[PDB]
């Protein structure tokens, strides 16, 4: 499964 | 492929987290405490856009410490469903008003040095109060789709919380990573892009209208016309090369999704997004510096502050 | 110097609709506000208007409303003042005001000779209760008023005007602001008096003196006058 | 409030907007202070950029107002009036180049241009002109290279003169009056030797001028 | 000429200074005590050396 | 020569005068009024800040009622505030904006401007037209109006650049007086309460005490080390005070003619643009070129406060006739009311 880099950190897009 | 396992990543992002916190916030700290004293005294017309840049910053990184904690406790959130939407909220108008103080500071020194007998009054009816609410009310605009997607709750259901974004209470899963491509897409054209654009197109104007004035071949003048011409670089590139790593490591991961990209890339493309942050980041602190501090008569008000 | 002539005026149908217009001269028109007045046939003024300099405020009184519009030409220094429908009311001798506010002004201090208009076949109340009294020349005589209202404010003044209509001419300012005399006016017209009653002194009378006493309160925007007092010579 | 009150204030919100427009107004005009220590040049400079007290003169040239105060007839005390022309851009400091082998016709012991040495000297460093530029024109260049061509430069300047040649004699000069600006970063001494028919003298001033007001808009801003 | 200028200056100077040397004087003591009463004397209706009440105050209420 | 006899008769004369006001100062001002009980800090907050100038504010005046008040400035404004209500109440633009100077009517219905211009300007307060016209342009001086006060409504005493200070008739635009006695350039004079005799102060160090009816330099008064920047009289007129860039001020009385107490500090090394007396003088209030007002004790030197809170130095100051209030201009373009 790809994370979507949205779960950690924050400025989600 | 995938699995992103780098245990240096993991230990690292914290503490860059936590020192450009306890740099930026003080950075931001006195840069407000000298703008707010000894501004009716100066009555520098770079005084507002540059609180507006000092303040963007400061609530740029006031809530960091907790975003660090989620990263150091391997995800799991333990903060709010609103906090968090909160924090991404304030990290996000923040980020558009910082971009959008440096093209507004870069406008107004335009219409300052390059035609200062034909643009006086448009400087003055425009580049003022005016354009830093049109500027904030517009960043606020631009975030506000954003609070529309975090929640709060974990996926994976082995206590591990996360505070993503739905992208389902607004749309259906078929075309959710379809529409966030354009989303995000947007976001980089009106983030780091068009500021990018107009003030680099406004300091290479002040650069050749300017290198035609200091250059009075004496040795003063050569002094004074390279310090300018210096500074004008180290401001833009300065922006130039902390913001575009995020908006192209960001656009390389999204296009790859659509591009399946391999992964003789990804160890590195899935985890070099909280590295390009961190550089992100330290931008902020960094234009305290070069943004503000650097006039002399600034700097002799800051040790005016105590 | 300064002169006040107002322009349009005569018969007209019911529910009928004309602009009177009022062209000023010798003082400065954009500094100063503008009014209208109205007066009865045979009974006294009534306040129609108000334009203030600069255009910025618009006062109407209640028994004139949207048909009455007040509009003011900086340049060109005319007043006007459109109604769109002609009540039997409306019948009036109009009068146009120069009013201004500062400190140490005298606002209404200037009148015109007017303009007629024949139509075709809470506030507070100036009572004024005294109608007719003769007069002998040299006789100092008093003319008393009442409000429904206390008129002093906390700004330590208060707002009662007092104005003389001589037979056939134009109102004139005697004293403005409870006894603060105006400009070009005897000085045997006095004025004293406090509370929510007020009185007058006339001192010496002469032939100058007779006439008909009007009061106004410019406390409140309804603005509203009095019956006078005629002094017949006797 | 009152509807006195209220129209008192009203009238003093027209009155704040009057002065406001005003003050916009005045800030986009440029202020030139005409004073220098001859004032045979000084009538022909005016004059030229023209076409008891405080003399005023209004030229427009290439869409900038320009007031020029002459304030050679005031005849007291200068440092009593001089902080009032705290805000002009640029002093326009005129002098007499055929001073030479004169001596100012008065004093018998010091020349004219001595004088006026000092008088720049005075000027250029007063406190008030700390960051103010001083156009500097010198006038009768004419009679200047005449007079050069008549004697050598040296009775006038015994320290080392030069050369008889007038071009060497003005630029010693030239030098000899930049060199007294000892704020030599915060301003700029701007020479120009200038004929009696020419007519750039104007276009001089507006170039200076534009250079001094984006010299105060960089300082302004935060470039400085 | 101006040696005759000089002489008239010369000459008004001093009957100026003759003049304001005639002038009487008295104690620099009396001008003192004088002050001093009349201070004393005006001392009770000086609103900036005693405050008055907020409400006499035409500026703090 | 005969000049140096002169100048020997002029020597011995000034050393007559110096032996008088020897001998008349028997004891002094701060001595006698060392056993009174001391005034104390008085601190004053503004009340209003009267905005709206947009340049250095060179003077300032009050009116008679102690409410209406007038200011000047580089812009070439004169503005009538109405103190109590922060309201302009007249705006009347200068022929030549750069005044020194201004005055208002103790009627009210006058106030006049002048400045480098040489001339003193009168302005119609209360017309009919319902505007501010000038009335008089009162010209004939060679130097530049320093100081210029009303003493009726067609009366006006002038103080200029040259050595010379004018009585003018308001009416008729001749000079009545000449007061031709001063050696530089003479900066402030003030007014006695019953306005006949005016005292004022030069550059030569050196305050005049001229006689008005006639046309008399009554007394010279010597002490400073520079020019002399600010007058005013007593609220009694047998004294005034004298302010000046040697960072002192002093209090010069006039039945004795000697300076009677110098107010100055160490801290203190900057120059005074105004000074200004209290209703029953126990405070002179100074304006100095360190940006602050110096509240000082007349009675006794001695600080009693600082009106501090303006950014430029302060050029002009006055208290009301009635006492409520100090005036206090500075050039950041900002009128302060402190109270």
């Amino acid at each position: 499964q790809r994370p979507r880099l949205s779960h950690k950190g924050p400025m989600p897009f | 492929c995938e699995y992103t396992d780098w245990k240096s990543s993991g230990a690292l992002i914290p503490a860059i987290y936590m020192l450009v916190f306890l740099l930026g916030t003080t950075g931001n700290g006195l840069v407000l405490w000298t703008v707010f004293r000894s501004s009716r005294e100066k009555r520098r017309s770079a005084d507002i856009f540059i609180a507006s840049l000092a303040v963007a910053d400061l609530t740029f990184v006031v809530t960091l410490p907790l975003w660090a904690t989620y990263t150091y406790r391997d995800y799991d959130w333990p903060f709010g469903t609103f906090f968090c939407k909160l924090s991404s909220y304030l990290i996000f108008v923040n980020m558009y008003a910082s971009v959008f103080c440096l093209t507004g500071l870069s406008f107004d020194r335009y219409l300052a040095i390059v035609r200062p007998v034909a643009n006086a009054r448009l400087r003055l009816r425009v580049s003022g109060a005016v354009a830093t609410a049109v500027l904030w009310v517009l960043a606020a605009l631009l975030a506000m789709p954003v609070m529309v997607l975090r929640t709060t709750g974990d996926l994976e259901n082995t206590t591990k919380v996360q505070c993503y974004m739905d992208y389902s209470m607004v749309a259906t899963v078929s075309s959710e990573w379809a529409w966030e491509v354009g989303l995000g897409v947007s976001s980089t054209t009106v983030g780091f892009v068009v500021p990018f654009t107009i003030m680099l197109t406004c300091y290479f104007f002040i650069a050749q209208t300017i290198a035609g004035h200091f250059r009075k071949e004496r040795i003063e003048g050569l002094r004074k016309r390279r310090r300018l011409l210096s500074i004008i670089v180290v401001l833009v590139v300065t922006f130039a090369l902390c913001w575009m790593p995020y908006h192209l490591v960001k656009t390389l991961y999204m296009l790859g999704s659509l591009l399946h990209w391999p992964c003789d890339f990804d160890l590195f493309l899935m985890n070099i997004f909280p590295y390009c942050t961190c550089i992100s980041y330290v931008n902020s602190c960094l234009n305290p510096f070069l943004y503000a501090f650097f006039d002399p008569r600034f700097r002799q008000a800051c040790t005016s502050m105590l | 110097d300064v002169q006040l002539v107002e322009s349009g005026g005569g018969l007209v149908q019911p529910g009928g609709s004309r602009k009177l217009s009022c062209s000023a001269s010798g003082f400065a028109f954009s500094s100063f506000g503008m009014h209208w007045v109205r007066q009865a046939p045979e009974k006294g003024l009534e306040w129609v208007a108000y334009i203030s300099s600069g255009s910025g405020t618009i006062y109407y009184a209640d028994t004139v409303k949207g048909r009455f519009t007040i509009s003011r030409d900086d340049p060109k220094n005319t007043l006007f003042l459109q109604m769109t429908s002609l009540r039997s009311e409306d019948t009036a001798m109009y009068y146009c005001v120069r009013s201004i506010y500062y400190y140490g002004s005298s606002p209404f201090d200037f009148w015109g000779q007017g303009t007629t208009l024949t139509v075709s076949s809470s506030d507070i109340v100036m009572t004024q209760a005294t109608s007719s009294v003769p007069v002998t020349p040299g006789e100092s005589v008093s003319i008393s008023c009442r409000s429904s209202k206390s008129l002093l404010h906390s700004n330590g003044n208060t707002y009662l005007y007092w104005f003389l209509q001589r037979p056939g001419q134009s109102p004139q300012l005697l004293i403005y602001r409870m006894s603060n005399l105006a400009s070009g006016v005897p000085d045997r017209f006095s004025g004293s008096g406090s509370g929510t009653a007020f009185t007058l002194t006339i001192s010496r009378l002469e032939a100058e003196d007779v006439g008909v006493y009007y009061c106004m309160q410019h406390l409140e925007y309804p603005l509203t006058f009095g019956a006078g007092t005629k002094l017949e010579l006797k | 409030l009152s509807a006195e009150d209220k129209a008192a204030v009203e009238r003093s919100k027209m009155i704040d907007r009057n002065l406001r427009e005003d003050g916009e107004k005045a800030a986009r005009e440029v202020k030139l202070l005409l004073l220098g220590a001859g004032e045979s040049g000084k009538n022909t400079i005016v004059k030229q950029m023209k076409i008891t007290g405080i003399v005023e003169t209004h030229f427009t040239f290439k869409d900038l107002h320009f007031k020029m105060f002459d304030v050679g007839a005031q005849r007291s005390e200068r440092k009593k009036w001089i902080h009032c022309f705290e805000g002009v851009t640029a002093i326009i400091f005129c002098v007499a180049l055929s001073d030479y082998d004169l001596v100012l016709a008065e004093d018998e012991e010091m020349n004219r241009m001595h004088e006026s040495m000092k008088l720049f000297d005075s000027i250029c460093n007063n406190k008030w002109f700390t960051d103010t530029s001083i156009i500097l024109f010198l006038n009768k260049k004419d009679l200047f290279e005449e007079k050069i061509k008549k004697s050598p430069l040296t009775i006038c300047y015994p320290e080392y003169a030069g050369s008889n040649t007038y071009e060497e004699a003005a630029a010693y000069i030239q030098c000899q009056f930049e060199d007294l600006n000892k704020r030599k970063d915060t301003k700029e001494i701007y020479t120009h030797f200038t004929c009696s028919t020419d007519t750039k003298n104007v276009q001089f001033v507006f170039d200076a001028v534009t250079d001094v007001i984006i010299k105060n808009n960089l300082k302004d801003c935060g470039l400085f | 000429s101006n040696n005759t200028a000089s002489i008239a200056q010369a000459r008004k100077l001093v009957e100026q200074l003759k003049m304001e040397a005639n002038i009487d004087r008295i104690k620099v003591s009396k001008a003192a005590a004088d002050l001093m009463a009349y201070c004393e004397a005006h001392a009770k209706e000086d609103p900036l050396l005693t405050p008055v009440p907020a409400s006499e105050n035409p500026f703090r209420e | 020569s005969e000049l140096d006899q002169l100048r020997q008769e002029a020597e011995q004369l000034k050393n007559q005068i110096r032996d008088a006001r020897k001998a008349c100062a028997d004891a002094t001002l701060s001595q006698i009024t060392n056993n009174i009980d001391p005034v104390g800090r008085i601190q004053m907050r503004t009340r209003r800040t009267l905005r709206g100038h947009l340049a250095k504010i060179y003077a300032m005046h009050w009116g008679t009622d102690s409410r209406l008040l007038v200011s000047a400035s580089q812009d070439g404004k004169l503005i009538i505030w109405d103190s109590y209500t922060t309201n302009k109440v007249h705006a009347i633009p200068l022929r030549s904006s750069w005044v020194m100077t201004c005055a208002y009517a103790p009627s009210g219905n006058y106030v006049a401007c002048g400045g480098l211009d040489n001339i003193c300007s009168i302005y119609n307060l209360k017309t009919r037209e319902g505007n501010v016209r000038v009335s008089r342009e009162l010209a004939g001086h060679t130097g530049y109006l320093s100081c210029c006060r009303f003493l009726d409504d067609n009366q006006i005493v002038t103080s200029s650049g040259d050595t010379t200070c004018a009585l003018w008739d308001i009416e008729t635009g001749q000079q009545t007086t000449t007061f031709t006695g001063h050696t530089g350039d003479v900066m402030s004079l003030s007014l006695a309460p019953d306005t006949r005799l005016f005292v004022s102060g030069a550059c030569d160090a050196s305050a005049k005490l001229w006689d008005v009816r006639e046309g008399m330099c009554r007394q010279t008064f010597t002490g400073h080390e520079s020019d002399i920047n600010a007058i005013c009289f007593f609220p009694n007129g047998n004294a005034f005070a004298t302010g000046s860039d040697d960072a002192t001020c002093r209090l010069f009385d006039l039945r004795a003619d000697q300076e009677l107490m110098t107010y100055s500090h160490d801290n203190i090394i900057c120059g005074i643009t105004s000074v200004s007396f209290s209703k029953s003088g126990r405070l002179l209030l100074a304006g100095y070129d360190d940006f602050n007002c110096n509240v000082w004790d007349a009675l006794k030197a001695d600080r009693a406060g600082v009106l501090a809170g303006h950014d430029n130095r302060v050029s002009c100051l006055g208290v009301t006739d009635d006492g409520m209030a100090v005036a206090t201009g500075s050039w950041d373009s900002f009128l302060k009311i402190w109270n």
